[PDB]
């Protein structure tokens, strides 16, 4: 066994080992191992991405105009965000400026994604860590009605409704086919909701499962389909025609009316169902405002997103702030430059890749993706792993760092960055949220806080959706219809050699695509994705990533039942296909 | 009265196929899960994790041996002894073979399970391989597309439950009901194709009138799917309607049939 | 001024004359006049159809196969029912038997129409006679929630929801543009609901306005569109393909899944919103169980509908019973024969038509539609009618009689026929309903009763929708796909001369189309439609029709405000375009 | 913020146009009436009747003289001194003329108000006449169809509200946005028409595969509307999709252009 100190933690792999493989209720493939001491406290945490596809390799030699479609398939949960980053990157390389409506529609696609993805995460992915679904069978329907009506104006709250929901659940389990609820952690002492709150949450799980399908109709209008809508280098292919022959063949007033209807419904569902449920989980699980802090009180990172001034990715344009905090100095939000070789670097000394020197980090324009499956001295064999060896290579995920620092990305990170830059709307939302729970502001730096921030952000994005839609309509009223720039569509117009960066804030955090074009083809295409940051393995100094740090020092009630591990991991909304690509 | 057991496993994937499934408008995915099937194993949605999840996996395939449907999302990599996709510390391909052995039938969701999809595009770093090249002794119903249409996925399930049989298939194992005809044979822009009325550059006047996307690279003429009839997301749109040519995403090897913008 | 006696009534045109023109919240054009005595009680009632188009003339010379499309346009409210009667009539004339699936789908089309039509009538047409919308501004949101939850399991009952509805109404009024609510009868003493019931009612009005659009999606799948779906002689054009190449071009599993989803929602809305609302209107307006009896305790008529055995229009097949009661003798339900020249006849002595002898009634196979605008000695002029002269010709509606008797048709008539033929469902529905209201059975023979029976029919039809859908699916499970018979599609196959009757029960009552075919063309096409019966003018004996009788003897609180007239007329659900065609 | 006043009158009609309007999916008819316009007169929906209703009619057209939209459903008959349609004891055409004189613009809903529709079909017993032949000094937007598509009706209203102008029209006064192209030029069965793949009799193999309906009398080739693109009832279907040829119902005189089943 070994012990060492990093980032204020004591990493100690003596003592009992626990393995959780698969992690469920995530996108894709993850394995987690911990060591726990006699006091059932985690003293070591190991984050392992258990899948790899090699998009960075597949993209070589492709036409840059096609790249978005390949990289979109990095992930069908955060569907669209890689296409956005791709078109941004290729535009940045070639020197293309898109017309305003294309930028606005891209922003609509991103906000839509934030709304949908956050909603599904809350209910379908994280929800069952907080809601005891079987306990809902013990609730009183009237008391459930009274609880819901005390929290929200949402219409669907009658005692009869809760009775019908409860009876559906009762019938479902009566046959002994518990499906997705089978062998769950029900009754675990960390489930703290009363029965009425469980029934309310379960009802809302079902309502959210239904409703989420509507949100993506916005993607279908502008992007053809969801999952995996379509895009173009130069703007968007969804040509607009409001008042001319053949509008039936384009984005017309009827199509725009459909979009508006979905926006209003989306805001309503988020504000009246998800937001009160997030606060209710907070009210019953206040101790989780002090669990899973990890790097969130030390190092957090946002690139920023939603350029409101078309083709301007600077601080005056991005509606979602960018910046970095290190060393817990939230008074120094530092500027991020994705071209600076000294900022974003990836290490692979603890990952299954080959570098010329695995003791140094490589900026993505110098990135290398040369897969090397070498788990070294595992307990077991190459093809039957009982325990990874975290002293050597243990993941398909590369280890990104920012100026050498290990960073947390995602909703909490963004909220912190915007809060400390003095964004009025963020400051008010955070202050009011934590006031409502009678918690200190520091309580957002936590597993509970990650969930609260995500719910916040769904509300923020639903508001921005309307803002962007109104901007589009303003342009149309002014006769500004353009959706594409095509003067540099043809490869012969491109520089023989050029490179670009496309960046945004995906639902899970900071996303970058670095692309080099040479001789009309993709010469290099390197992705660093939010879950790459959060689920990162160690670096040459032994510094731990966000998941490892958040899991450190966690109490477990029952070692064999990883409820606390799942709560913290799920709070980051892991996307493993994203992390590995 | 009990519902048909379904085990849903995940190889190398992006999870687009799961996501499409939950979009289903009619029946709602909620109602599929609660009333039509028994979704007995699915890493993306299930409460249990780790050892609790694998106990469910083993119990289901044992107790319902020969009686469950295996749904497969994603595909197995053969490279690095299978450990490009690790499941409970072992190659995914071993979990796939075990699950397949007990199934009455297999649904290969999506271009991934059917053909290979993006990870199998050149140079296929992981040796990602479609299910039917690994499992050669079981009925496999291919439901291709990246992903397939939500209401196609659910209609195929409702067919199985209502009629107590597999859908009849073409020579490639795709359900005839949804894959019997080409995109281009049910395309509402076909009048323009026939007239030589084509978009030639993005957002030109032709594009603003909904003219045909053939000269922009549309692969509808060689692609079999229901997008131009059933359409996407509760009948709201499809790729061509929103101004992008078909990529050919339901067809084997579509990623390497040249640029999406070329003939 | 004169007086005479008919059907137990004293028709007396002494006293103040009141005119209501237009009748609003009906389909099409109606005028009504009454005389009231010194106690403000109606002693004379005059029903006038104020439109004519002449479909029976237009149909001459058309191809029988085309007839359904023309006569469908008799009415866009009862859209479809005239197409159904047409294809029935033409099939009857030629001797065409359709496949089972065609019959089942036709039944689905009719049941869908019943659900849709009755729902919209309850809320959008009759509702504001019973709900004081402006009084909802005085309601307590919590007390409204409590009322709703006491009456129904319907989910949408939260205090916040009712507050939001009220607040929207408030801001709408604040605008100083009351729209469809301007200059209504708000505050009239006959409005008996407490404010909470008015707010609940108004909220439901809005929910029904929204939801009604979904029901007709069934018509869209099988019939292309609604309003005015498509049909064929020989069955339906919606070919089925479940499991073969090209199912994307036909009624396939995805299309059927859509239909099933609509059925379930439709039943849920009717059963949990409309039905409790109709019972609550009953509870607060029990005196209206004694008002507007009219002919409902004397003479009622149903032809029957919904043949469950394909191509069998007999008593053992029709799920909706047919029969006639006359002379108040409900112990003898008489059979109806639509070919018998002594049964159905139409008179025009008091209508704007020419017959060779206006003192005799013509069976529709001897029918004549020769318009003759001759209002005689009106107060006013031919183009400025201040008072119709009901002693002479006063309507565009012909006067149908059955064996010389004036009959009432529609939901109440059907309920009474089914009840007295001993249909078990009907007896129990009616017994339980009147029990819940603590009223005698006789209370159903009233203006209130008309409303209650219509609500119950919506429930009945929603149930039959599922039954018919399940029968379709059973045929599909057995490999029985046929939707058209084309054996006699070609004119060469037809009799040189033949005649046929098509009949059904439209939402408003007994409908018949009588068609004579000669030489491949329509030689004669005569329609007698439910509102023709109910809104009928007088005959040579001076007998009054259903509307005039129901209005007789009615007290008015405020002569200038015809709320009581509107209540009774609306309870029959007038369709004036239907009535005149 | 006050909403644009709309006065909706009804001549000879079947009320299919009012029924279509209330089917609107987006915006909901509810929201059009409560939020987008001020529906100030409409016999089919309004609370007031008789003298109360006519007090509303008279006051609105006076107070908002020059500033309301007049929507017209149905049409005026010229026969019998106009008394085939009687409105408050007087010919409908007089009400139409009084309402038209104060309007800023007129919407002619449906084939009735646009052209004549079924009552104007041979032999036109009542001399039913379209609005533009009676009112000759006002902007008239024709929105034909029997009835027009719900979401087209509401789209035209939203255009007027959002843009504060009338839609641009073709040479017959139909909005270019929805009536600029033929049904047949955006029909998803056009591939079959081009290939000579036709339904020959009802419920034949061709019909079961969604082949073209031209030989069954489809009038899509001569009919301008949005049915094959926008579709009907929230994008669920349209006549051809459900297996019946287009009747030609948006076109002037369609009832008298021969049998619906003939060329
Ligand atoms: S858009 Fe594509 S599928 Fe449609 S007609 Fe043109 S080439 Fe064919
Ligand atoms: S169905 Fe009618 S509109 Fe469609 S292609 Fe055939 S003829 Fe043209
Ligand atoms: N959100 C998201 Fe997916 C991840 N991690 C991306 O980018
Ligand atoms: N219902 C209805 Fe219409 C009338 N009256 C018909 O038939
Ligand atoms: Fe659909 S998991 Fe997404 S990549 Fe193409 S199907 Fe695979
Ligand atoms: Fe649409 S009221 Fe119905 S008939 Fe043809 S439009 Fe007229
Ligand atoms: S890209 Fe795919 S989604 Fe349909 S339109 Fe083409 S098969
Ligand atoms: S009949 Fe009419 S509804 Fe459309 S498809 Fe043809 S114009
Ligand atoms: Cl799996
Ligand atoms: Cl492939
Ligand atoms: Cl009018
Ligand atoms: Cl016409
Ligand atoms: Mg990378
Ligand atoms: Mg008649
Ligand atoms: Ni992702
Ligand atoms: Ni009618």
């Amino acid at each position: 066994s070994t012990q060492y100190e990093t980032q204020g933690y004591t990493i100690n792999n003596a003592g009992r080992r626990l393995v959780v493989d698969p992690i469920t209720r995530i996108e894709g493939h993850m394995r987690c191992e911990v060591n726990i001491n006699d006091q059932n406290v985690i003293t070591n945490a190991v984050s392992c991405g258990t899948m790899f596809r090699g998009l960075e390799i597949i993209l070589q030699g492709r036409d840059p105009r096609d790249a978005w479609a390949f990289v979109e398939r990095i992930c069908g949960v955060c569907t669209g965000v890689h296409a956005l980053a791709s078109v941004y990157a290729i535009e940045d390389a070639i020197g293309i400026k898109v017309p305003d409506n294309a930028n606005i529609i891209r922003n609509i696609m991103l906000a839509t994604l934030w709304c949908h993805d956050h909603l599904v995460h809350f209910y379908q992915l994280a929800g069952m860590d907080w809601i005891d679904v079987l306990d809902a069978l013990k609730a009183d329907p009237r008391k459930t009605s009274e609880l819901a009506q005390s929290l929200s104006s949402w219409p669907k709250s009658s005692p009869g409704y809760f009775f019908d929901v409860q009876n559906r659940l009762k019938k479902f389990v009566e046959g002994g086919q518990l499906g997705i609820f089978r062998n769950g952690y029900w009754g675990h002492p960390q489930y703290k909701l009363p029965p009425e709150a469980n029934l309310m949450g379960f009802a809302h799980y079902l309502e959210a499962l239904d409703f989420q399908r509507e949100i993506v109709k916005i993607h279908a209008v502008f992007g053809g389909k969801n999952p995996h809508p379509n895009w173009i280098v130069g703007g968007m292919p969804c040509a607009i025609n409001i008042d001319e022959s053949g509008a039936v063949g384009a984005v017309n007033m009827e199509r725009l009316n459909l979009v508006q209807s979905i926006i209003t419904r989306t805001a309503d569902f988020i504000n009246n169902v998800m937001i009160p449920d997030a606060l209710a989980i907070g009210q019953f699980n206040k101790p989780w405002s002090e669990i899973g802090t990890g790097l969130s009180d030390k190092c957090v990172l946002s690139y920023g997103a939603f350029p409101d001034i078309a083709n301007d990715f600077g601080e005056k344009s991005l509606l979602m702030p960018g910046g970095a905090v290190i060393n817990g100095d939230f008074n120094n939000v530092l500027p991020v430059d994705l071209v600076d070789p000294q900022q974003v670097q990836e290490f692979v000394d603890h990952a299954w890749y080959r570098y010329p020197n695995d003791q140094v980090g490589r900026h993505p324009f110098d990135g290398i993706t040369d897969p090397w499956y070498n788990p070294g001295d595992v307990k077991g064999s190459d093809t039957n792993i009982q325990q990874l060896n975290e002293q050597e290579r243990y993941s398909w995920i590369k280890a990104p760092r920012w100026r050498g620092n290990a960073m947390e990305v995602g909703p909490l990170a963004r909220t912190l960055i915007a809060y400390h830059k003095g964004d009025a709307a963020t400051v008010e939302s955070v202050d009011r949220m934590m006031s409502a729970l009678n918690l200190p502001l520091s309580g957002i730096q936590s597993t509970l806080g990650r969930i609260l921030c995500r719910a916040h952000e769904a509300q923020w994005a639903a508001g921005k959706l309307q803002y962007f839609f109104d901007k589009l309509m303003t342009n149309l009223k002014n006769g500004n219809l353009a959706t594409a720039s095509t003067e540099k569509w043809e490869p012969a117009t491109w520089p023989t050699e050029c490179r670009g960066v496309g960046f945004t804030e995906a639902p899970r955090g900071a996303l970058g695509h670095w692309a080099a074009i040479r001789d009309g083809k993709i010469d290099l295409y390197q992705c660093v994705v939010p879950t790459t940051w959060n689920a990162s393995p160690r670096d040459p100094k032994g510094q731990i990533g966000a998941y490892e740090a958040a899991l450190m020092n966690t109490k477990m009630a029952i070692p064999e039942q990883p409820l606390e591990i799942l709560r913290t991991l799920h709070s980051f909304d892991p996307c493993l296909a994203c992390s590995t690509h | 009265k009990p519902r048909i057991p379904v085990v849903w496993i995940h190889g190398l994937e992006c999870t687009c196929c799961t996501e499409s499934f939950i979009r289903s408008a009619h029946p709602l995915a909620k109602d599929v899960i609660l009333s039509l099937i028994s979704l007995d194993y699915d890493d993306t949605l299930m409460a249990a994790a780790g050892t609790q999840a694998e106990e469910v996996f083993e119990d289901i395939i044992t107790q319902y041996n020969g009686k469950y449907i295996l749904a497969v999302e994603g595909n197995p990599p053969l490279g690095e002894q299978g450990m490009f996709c690790i499941s409970s510390g072992r190659p995914f391909i071993e979990k796939l073979k075990r699950a397949a052995a007990g199934a009455s039938a297999i649904i290969a969701w999506g271009t991934c399970a059917s053909w290979g999809c993006v990870q199998a595009a050149r140079p296929n770093p992981t040796q990602a391989t479609p299910i039917d090249k690994v499992i050669t002794d079981k009925p496999i119903i291919k439901v291709p597309g990246c992903p397939p249409i939500p209401d196609v996925m659910s209609a195929i399930i409702t067919y199985m439950v209502t009629f107590d049989r597999l859908p009849d298939v073409d020579r490639m194992g795709r359900p005839l009901m949804f894959y019997g005809q080409r995109i281009h044979d049910k395309c509402y822009r076909r009048a323009h194709f026939d007239a030589g009325e084509f978009v030639q550059s993005w957002d030109d006047d032709a594009a603003r009138k909904g003219y045909c996307l053939y000269k922009m690279g549309c692969k509808g003429p060689t692609t079999y799917n229901a997008c131009s009839s059933t359409r996407w997301n509760d009948g709201v749109s499809f790729p061509i309607q929103s101004g992008h040519g078909c990529l050919g995403c339901a067809e084997n090897g579509f990623w390497d049939r040249g640029s999406f913008y070329s003939r």
